[PDB]
C-alpha cells in the first residue's frame, strides 16, 4: 500500500481459507413431443 | 470584540513550551490542541495533506 | 570511545583529545498499520 499522510490504516490480509463446494448432479433434460404447451422453450418442472 | 485572522506564530511557540514542560524535549509536538482559536477559514482533506 | 586506539602518539603530540561519542535517537510514529487477517 501507499503511505503518504499520518493516521491509522486498517487493511485485511488475504491469507486465510477459501473452501470449495460441490455441485448438484440431479438434473435431467428430456426432449420430446407433447400435445399442447410452450414450443421450443426449456421449461422447468419439479412436480407432476 | 470581533473575530479576525492572525498568523500562527505565538501559539506554536506556546505549544512547544508546553510539550517541553510536561514531557521531555524528545517528544515531537505532533498532536496538540491550539487552545484559544475559533476557526480556520480553510479545510484540508486527506489528499491535499 | 576514548583510549589509545583513537589517540595515537602523533595526535597527542599536538595536544588533542577526541572522545568519540555515538547515540541512537528515537523517532515519532507517524503511520500506524493493522492487518486484521483471518486464520484457522
Amino acid at each position: 500500500p501507499s503511505y503518504l499522510s499520518p493516521g491509522v490504516y486498517v487493511e485485511e490480509v488475504a491469507s486465510g481459507s477459501r473452501p470449495i463446494e460441490g455441485v448438484g448432479t440431479s438434473v435431467a433434460a428430456f426432449v420430446g413431443l407433447a400435445p399442447t404447451g410452450p414450443l421450443n422453450e426449456p421449461t422447468l418442472v419439479t412436480n407432476w | 470584540g470581533q473575530s479576525r485572522l492572525v498568523p500562527p506564530s505565538g501559539h506554536v511557540a506556546g505549544i512547544w513550551a508546553r510539550n517541553d514542560s510536561e514531557r521531555g524535549v524528545h517528544k515531537a509536538p505532533a498532536n496538540e490542541v491550539v487552545r484559544g482559536a475559533v476557526d480556520l477559514e480553510l479545510q484540508i482533506t486527506r489528499g491535499e495533506q | 570511545k576514548c583510549d589509545e586506539e583513537t589517540n595515537p602518539p602523533e595526535s597527542v603530540d599536538l595536544g588533542r583529545v577526541v572522545c568519540e561519542i555515538g547515540i541512537a535517537p528515537v523517532k515519532p510514529a507517524e503511520f500506524v498499520i493493522f492487518r486484521l487477517a483471518q486464520f484457522s
